[PDB]
RNA sequence: UUGAGCCUUGAUGUGUAGGAUAGGUGGGAGGCUUUGAAGUGUGGACGCCAGUCUGCAUGGAGCCGACCUUGAAAUACCACCCUUUAAUGUUUGAUGUUCUAACGUUGACCCGUAAUCCGGGUUGCGGACAGUGUCUGGUGGGUAGUUUGACUGGGGCGGUC
RNA sequence: GUUUAUUAAAAACACAGCACUGUGCAAACACGAAAGUGGACGUAUACGGUGUGACGCCUGCCCGGUGCCGGAAGGUUAAU
C-alpha cells in the first residue's frame, strides 16, 4: 500500500511522509502500533490541511520570538540605581531577575530566564553588557549601566 | 596473499611414495607436493630422487608466502625420508630444527598378515 | 552522446588512423560476412590510391586516371611472375575470370569494374574512397573511417556507414559502432 | 628423534634416527603379526649371541 | 464451515477437465485463514476466519467498517 | 553476500624453409618513455614445473620496418576481441544471518468453570518455516469408466482383410 | 486351534518362532472433505506393513531386467 506515517519510523519513514509499504508490514506492525496509516485519500488531504498550518504560520511567529530583539538594540541601555564603594565600584550588583525584571518593567518585555549576565554577573559600576535570550539561535546584545545615585 | 617466514616442512615418507607438505607453525597447510604428483610411477615414484623433485616443486609453491626458516618433521620409512631435507636445505632455506614423528604403537592393532611372495 | 562526440581525438601527429569496427549478429543457422564493391563512405576523406586492374594494351592512357596510379600490363601477366618480394586492385568481368592472375598459393583485392565502352566513363566516381571488410574470426566490418581533418564532418559516415545494417543472422543483436586509434580508445552507441 | 642443531652446520647430523625408530620398531610392526615365532626368532638372537 | 466472514466466499463446484475433456466434479475452496486483527476502537483482538480477498477488503474498508457489517447482520464476532 | 544474465578497467597462443613460444584478419612507414624503460633480484601467480606478466623495485638513456623465406610479418603502436579464465557492479532474487509481529504449539499456567471440550488471557517453545488455498509438472489398478475387430466347414490357434 | 452356516475340515488359514522393512511420537498407519478418533493413556526390548512358519542342520551364485533406495554435475523438463 501507500500509507502515510506518524512517528519517525526507521529505514523508510520521516514523521509525516507518504511512503509505500508491503501490506504485511502495515497490518501486523505499523498501523496497529499506530506508526502509520492507510493513505485513504480522505486522509492524504487531512494532511494537506496539516501542510499549511503549524509550519508556514508559527515560524513567522518565531519571527516574533526574534523581533522582540529588534527592540533589544533600539534602546540598548537600561540603568540600575546601584551606587559605588571606595572608588566607583558597585555598592549594588545586578543579575538576571535584575536584568530581566529591570528589562520587563518598561517597553522591553522579556521572560525572567532570558537574560544572560554571564556572572559579572556582577561586581562593579558603570557600563557592562549581557546576552538576551528569546529564541534558541537569535538572542541579542544590549548595554547595561549601573548608575551610582 | 598473506605471509609467514617462520615455518614447518612436514613429510610423509612411505615405501610406495613420499609426500611433502609445508605449513606454518600452527600447521595450516601452506603448500604440498607428492612424488607421484611430479611424474614417475611404479618403482619410479618410490625413490629418493622422485622425492627430491617433489621437495623441490614444493618450494616453488610455498616460496609464495616467502618462508625463510622452518623446522622439519619426518614421518615413515622409505626413500625421500632424508633426500627431501637435502633438496630443502638447498632450495633456499635456513632449516631450523629436525624431528622424527613416525608413529609407534605400544603394540595395539594387529597388523596385516602375509606376504607369501 | 546521442550520435557521437566527434570531438573524441584531442598526440600521435595525424589522428586519421581510425577504423570502422562495428558489431553484427552470430551464425545460428546460415548467414555470411561480405562487402559490396569498394564501399566509398559519404566523405571525401582524402585517399589517393594505386589501384591495380587487369585491362590490356589499350587501357594505359585513360584507364589509369580515375582515383588510382597505374594498371597491370599485357606482358606483365606472368612477366611480373618471378618473385614474392617483387609482386585497391581489379579483375574485369562479363565472361572473364582471373584465376590465371590471382588464385592458389593471402590478400584481398576484388573491386575494379567492368566496362564494354570506356576505361574512364562519363560518370563513374566511388572507387578510391574506402576499403573492404569481409569475414575475419568473431565478426566483420574492419577497415577505416574519419580523420584529423573534419570535426563532426567525418560523421557523414555516422549516418551512411553505420546505416549499412543488412539483415542480421538470427538469434543476435547487431548494433554497435566504434573507432579511434593513437591517443585513447572508445565508441558511443547504435 | 629431535635435533636442535643451532648455528654452524647444514649437515643433517641426525644419526639419532639410527638409534631407535626407523627400521627398528617400524620394520617390526610393518607386517606379519608373528605371535609366537618371535620366540623362535629371538631364540636365534641368543643362540647366536652366546658366541 | 469454509466460509469467509468478510466476503461470503465459500466452496463452489465445477469440473476437472482432463486433456481428453473428461469432466469430474470438483470443488474450489477459498483461501481461508483465521487471523487476529487489532481493533483499536475495542482495545481487543477480534479474530476472523477470512479469505485472502477478505483481508484485502479489510485493508481497504478498515476493520471497523467491516466488523460494522458483520454487526449489521448479526454475524457475531 | 554464494551459482547466472551481461558491461567498463586487463590477459593470451612449443604446424616447416627462420635473427624466434607467427590467434584470424584490419588502421600502419614512426609512436613514444624522463607522467622516470630493456632484465638482472625476489614478491602475488596462471602451470603441458616449456615459459609468460607486472603495482613495486636494483636499474639509467634507444630498440628497429619492406630487409633474403612463408598459402598468412611484426612484441613498431592500436583494438572489434575468438581459443578460456580472472578482479568491483546492478539489482535481483539466491543459498545465507538474525529478529518477532503474522502463523503453529497435541508445554506450563490463569479465568469463564466444581469441565482432559471450547474461548480469552499470561507465559514458554517455535516462526515467516511449517501448514493451507489457487495454479502447476511427476506419481498414482487405490478407485473409476470403458476398449480389447470380423471371416472361419463350431470356436480357438494358424491364415486372411 | 481355524475354515467354505447348506456337496470341500483339508496338505488350505492361523500359530509360537524367524527376516525384512517403515515409524522420534502431533509416530508410521488407519477411519474421517473436516473437526475428532484408533495406533496408545503406548514411545524403538514399542508400534505398523510384508513375507516365512516349532524345532534340528542349514539357507550358495546372479542387481542385466522389474521394483525399490541413494546421488548430484550435466542434459531434458511445468505453471510462472
Ligand atoms: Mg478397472
Ligand atoms: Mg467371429
Ligand atoms: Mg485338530
Ligand atoms: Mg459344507
Ligand atoms: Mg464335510
Ligand atoms: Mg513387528
Ligand atoms: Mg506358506
Ligand atoms: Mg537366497
Amino acid at each position: 500500500m501507500q500509507v502515510i506515517l506518524l512517528d519517525k519510523v526507521a529505514n523508510l519513514g520521516s514523521l509525516g511522509d507518504q511512503v509505500n509499504v508491503k501490506a504485511g508490514y502495515a497490518r501486523n506492525f505499523l498501523v496497529p502500533q499506530g506508526k502509520a496509516v492507510p493513505a485513504t485519500k480522505k486522509n492524504i488531504e487531512f494532511f494537506e490541511a496539516r501542510r499549511a498550518e503549524l509550519e508556514a504560520k508559527l515560524a513567522e511567529v518565531l519571527a516574533a520570538a526574534n523581533a522582540r530583539a529588534e527592540k533589544i538594540n533600539a534602546l540598548e541601555t537600561v540603568t540600575i540605581a546601584s551606587k559605588a564603594g571606595d572608588e566607583g565600584k558597585l555598592f549594588g550588583s545586578i543579575g538576571t531577575r535584575d536584568i530581566a525584571d529591570a528589562v520587563t518593567a518598561a517597553g522591553v518585555e522579556v521572560a525572567k530566564s532570558e537574560v544572560r549576565l554571564p556572572n559579572g554577573v556582577l561586581r562593579t559600576t558603570g557600563e557592562h553588557e549581557v546576552s538576551f535570550q528569546v529564541h534558541s539561535e537569535v538572542f541579542a546584545k544590549v548595554i547595561v549601566n549601573v548608575v551610582a545615585e | 596473499r598473506k605471509q609467514v617466514s617462520d615455518g614447518v616442512a612436514h613429510i610423509h615418507a612411505s615405501f610406495n611414495n613420499t609426500i611433502v607438505t609445508i605449513t606454518d607453525r600452527q600447521g595450516n597447510a601452506l603448500g604440498w607436493a607428492t612424488a607421484g604428483g611430479s611424474g614417475f610411477r611404479g618403482s619410479r615414484k618410490s625413490t629418493p630422487f622422485a622425492a627430491q623433485v617433489a621437495a623441490e616443486r614444493c618450494a616453488d609453491a610455498v616460496k609464495e608466502y616467502g618462508i625463510k626458516n622452518l623446522e622439519v618433521m619426518v614421518k615413515g620409512p622409505g626413500p625421500g625420508r632424508e633426500s627431501t631435507i637435502r633438496a630443502l636445505n638447498a632450495a633456499g632455506f635456513r632449516i631450523t630444527n629436525i624431528t622424527d614423528v613416525t608413529p609407534i604403537p605400544h603394540n595395539g592393532c594387529r597388523p596385516p598378515k602375509k606376504r607369501r611372495v | 552522446k546521442v550520435y557521437t562526440i566527434d570531438e573524441a581525438a584531442r598526440t600521435a601527429k595525424f589522428d586519421e588512423t581510425v577504423e570502422v569496427h562495428a558489431k553484427l549478429g552470430i551464425d545460428p543457422r546460415r548467414s555470411d560476412q561480405n562487402v559490396r564493391g569498394t564501399v566509398s563512405l559519404p566523405h571525401g576523406l582524402g585517399k589517393q590510391v594505386r589501384v591495380l586492374a587487369i585491362a590490356k594494351g589499350e587501357k594505359i592512357k585513360e584507364a589509369e586516371e580515375a582515383g588510382a596510379d597505374y594498371v597491370g600490363g599485357e606482358e606483365i601477366i606472368q612477366k611480373i611472375l618471378d618473385g614474392w618480394m617483387d609482386f585497391v586492385m581489379g579483375a574485369v568481368g562479363s565472361k572473364l575470370g582471373r584465376i590465371l592472375g590471382p588464385r592458389g598459393l593471402n590478400p584481398k583485392a576484388g573491386t575494379v569494374g567492368f566496362n564494354i565502352g570506356e576505361i574512364i566513363r562519363e560518370i563513374k566516381a566511388g572507387r578510391i574512397e574506402f576499403r573492404n571488410d569481409k569475414t575475419g574470426a568473431i565478426h566483420a566490418p574492419v577497415g577505416k573511417a574519419s580523420f584529423p581533418p573534419e570535426k563532426l564532418a567525418d560523421n557523414i559516415r555516422a549516418f551512411i556507414r553505420a546505416l549499412e545494417a543488412h539483415k542480421p543472422e538470427g538469434a543476435k543483436g547487431t548494433f554497435l559502432r566504434s573507432v579511434y586509434v593513437t591517443t585513447t580508445m572508445g565508441p558511443s552507441v547504435r | 628423534i629431535k635435533v636442535r642443531e643451532n648455528e654452524p652446520f647444514d649437515v643433517a647430523l641426525r644419526r639419532f634416527k639410527r638409534s631407535c625408530e626407523k627400521a627398528g620398531v617400524l620394520a617390526e610392526v610393518r607386517r606379519r603379526e608373528f605371535y609366537e615365532k618371535p620366540t623362535t626368532e629371538r631364540k636365534r638372537a641368543k643362540a647366536s649371541a652366546v658366541k | 464451515s469454509r466460509v469467509c466472514q468478510v466476503t461470503g466466499k465459500r466452496p463452489v463446484t465445477g469440473n476437472n477437465r482432463s486433456h481428453a475433456l473428461n469432466a469430474t466434479k470438483r470443488r474450489f475452496l477459498p483461501n481461508l485463514h483465521s487471523h487476529r486483527f487489532w481493533v483499536e476502537s475495542e482495545k481487543r483482538f477480534v479474530t476472523l476466519r477470512v479469505s485472502a480477498k477478505g483481508m484485502r477488503v479489510i485493508d481497504k474498508k478498515g476493520i471497523d467498517t467491516v466488523l460494522a457489517e458483520l454487526r449489521a447482520r448479526g454475524e457475531k464476532y
